[PDB]
């Protein structure tokens, strides 16, 4: 069970988060400088966001062993993935919050029916409020109760280069991110990120209270910063190479707004239709939740 | 056998163009 | 399945199976096994495959 | 003797296994192992194709 | 083989037929240049028995390039478990732990 | 050599005897007790023995590194042992006795001629009282020298079963021995004890003398009994299994008694004709000596 550790559960060491910088690894704190900011003359107002409905798709336990977890972290962060807004592994999932349920969230993000000696877990508490938040993104797609894309996107921008006077404000002005780069370093960090057991971040994103979140959301602060830059990548329009001196830049053109489409089809991640209808949803509940 | 002789070779190089294919690999 | 451990090209499936013959919580394994009911003359031996 | 029961050289089993393939799915790497690697790992990579 | 939904309503109470549902897990997504489409396929038919009942194993095909494609299962630990005979007379599991 | 150990060969510990209990191996002392006894109305008179005729087999020496140790473990124990009654290995063993020979035991229990480096031994001593009486079994066949059966089994049953008050009295009632099993119990303990390099307990029995043999006798009272069970397995006439509660138990018929033949063909080990002729005139040797 592992119970739980006072303080969250990515306190622990065992899986933490390492963004590969080409042969040497490191932290994500030290990644996000490598990038600087240019202010171009563009408004975005940030605006409120709408309550999610409560209707997550009912139990119905088809016997599949389903990755939920698995699934989560690919369509977000994944390269090209396929099928990812499908109803089958959701329900399955929603089975969870139940109170007194022989189905145990597996630690290495794998779900079963009863359960196993050979394998630990997260405590039955753990997954109950975690599971009663995330399954309700599995009808994200349904045309009523289908969440917004174009106007989250006002506040993926001020955390990824939102200063501290613009997040303490209302207004930022529309920015131009640019970094050093190695070529095929987009790519290269999507590939990366997609094995972080995100899960590990979120089923402790709904058990942590009152203190223990007061530290957990100022030391994080970077490890969620870090998963927005990667996704905000296949959303802004154009991607810019500039060839100075002996060096090679990448800019990523608007960081505050949803293009609608391609990013760059070779140098970066692409969203698909069935894309924006889930990250759009997801986003929706890990800010509201997040504040 | 009677006379000890001298031979040569030179290694050769083969090449077709990239010829089409029907049948597809990944999902 | 099993028996197909490190012949199969499909990658992702490759690595289940590793996993699973390793947690010692099961063992695979054909050909002529260790038996209790072994040397028991029945006019011919017993023996356990 | 009664010989109540016959005896039979392979056992049969009463479940089997059954595939429908996708005929446009081929692997353009046409791997290889020794014999004795093929034998015993053979007919069931050829259930898996 | 298609059926009707005029059939489905005068078929007799003891006379089992069988109906085809289409998997399509595993199918190569069209090209990026193509003529589009218009209102299309609508599905009249749903079970919610379940079906899925016996499979070991379902679409052995990677997806590029080292994951699982969405919602390909693998062989259970239990046909992968030769265990020991009885104290007596049976066989017995591994066991666990 | 190894000299002697004073106290016997058997307290050196190198070379023990262990039954192997299924999973777990085990002390002769631990197995005896599973098994309790049925007195029936049946009794028998403990009858003296006659000495045994001083002629054995003069020496020889054809050349055949004989493995005299090993034959005799096979006989009396051995599964389906074939020629065991044969002339030839026990005429070279005789030699042994013979003060100032060149011809050394091995420890392993293979004989030699001349000598070996390599391979240590008993010293010539120890070996010389031994063969001075065991050589005498060899010709345990001949029609006139030839030994009794149908009644040192008198003696055999008092041992297995005897009773305390029994083997102080002379009479003891005939027993039915049962004891918990599993099935391939009777053979498997059989296939064990052929291994216990018998000569070691026996090499040492002509050796040991007034104190030391004192303790001997009162120590090693298990590893006698062991394969005198074993041995009067193939003897008994009926095996009965007893199918209780969820266990299985094997009957021994009757402890004391030469049925003549076949115990179980299937359930246990069986003696041939020549098998009769042998382990009788083993017991008039060691049970003479041993007492």
């Amino acid at each position: 069970m592992l119970q739980q550790p006072t303080g969250g559960y990515t306190t622990l060491e065992q899986f933490a988060f390492t963004i590969r910088n080409d042969g040497t690894n490191a932290t994500p704190t030290q990644f996000l400088q490598l990038l600087s900011y240019e202010a171009t003359e563009n408004e975005l107002v940030k605006k409120t966001i709408p309550t999610p409905e409560t209707h997550l798709p009912s139990a119905r336990n088809v016997p599949g062993n389903v990755y939920i977890e698995d699934a989560i972290t690919q369509a977000l962060f994944g390269i090209s993935a396929q099928n990812v807004n499908a109803h089958g592994y959701f329900s399955r999932l929603s089975a969870l919050a139940l109170p007194n349920t022989s189905a145990r969230l597996g630690l290495d993000g794998v779900i079963y029916n009863s359960e196993t000696i050979n394998i630990p877990f997260y405590d039955p508490a753990a997954v109950a409020n975690f599971a009663a938040t995330y399954a309700k993104l599995g009808n994200a797609s349904t045309p009523r109760y289908r969440a917004d894309m174009i106007d989250i996107y006002a506040h993926v921008g001020l955390e990824l280069a939102g200063t501290d006077a613009e997040r303490a404000a209302g207004v930022m002005p529309v920015k131009r991110a640019k970094f050093d780069s190695w070529e095929g370093s987009l790519i290269s960090l999507s590939r990366d990120v997609v094995n972080w057991k995100i899960l590990a971040f979120l089923i402790d994103l709904c058990s942590l209270e009152g203190e223990a979140l007061r530290a957990f959301k100022t030391r994080n602060r970077d490890v969620f910063r870090m998963m927005l830059f990667i996704m905000s990548t296949a959303v802004a329009a154009n991607v810019v190479n500039r060839k100075v001196t002996k060096r090679v830049d990448r800019v990523l053109e608007y960081i505050g707004v949803n293009s609608m489409r391609t990013a760059g089809r070779t140098a970066t991640i692409t969203y698909d239709l069935s894309r924006h209808e889930f990250a759009a949803k997801f986003l929706q509940l890990t800010f509201t939740r997040w504040n | 056998a009677k006379i000890a002789t001298a031979s040569s070779a030179r290694q050769t190089d083969v090449e077709k163009p990239a010829d089409v294919t029907f049948t597809i690999e990944n999902v | 399945p099993a028996l197909l451990r490190d012949f199969t090209q499909v990658n992702w499936l490759n690595r289940d199976i590793t996993n699973m013959l390793q947690q010692a919580g099961t063992k695979y394994g054909l050909g002529l096994t260790e038996t209790r009911l072994d040397y028991v003359r029945l006019v011919k031996t017993i023996v356990g495959h | 003797l009664s010989d109540d029961f016959k005896q039979i050289s392979d056992p049969k089993g009463y479940l089997t296994y059954s595939v429908k393939y996708e005929d446009q799915f081929t692997k353009k790497d046409k791997l290889r192992a020794s014999e004795a690697d093929d034998r015993i790992v053979g007919p069931t990579v050829n259930l898996f194709k | 083989q298609h059926v009707d939904a005029e059939s489905i309503m005068t078929a007799p109470k003891g006379k089992l037929f069988h109906l085809q549902f289409m998997d399509g897990l595993l199918r190569p997504e069209p090209s990026a240049f193509d003529p589009p489409a218009s209102g299309e396929d609508m599905r009249l038919i749903y079970p919610l028995q379940p079906i899925s009942v016996a499979r070991s194993m379902r679409a052995i095909v990677n997806h590029n390039e080292v994951d699982r494609p969405r919602g390909a299962v693998a062989p259970s630990s239990y046909e992968m478990d030769t265990g020991t005979l009885s104290r007596n007379g049976d066989l017995l599991y591994s066991p666990v732990a």
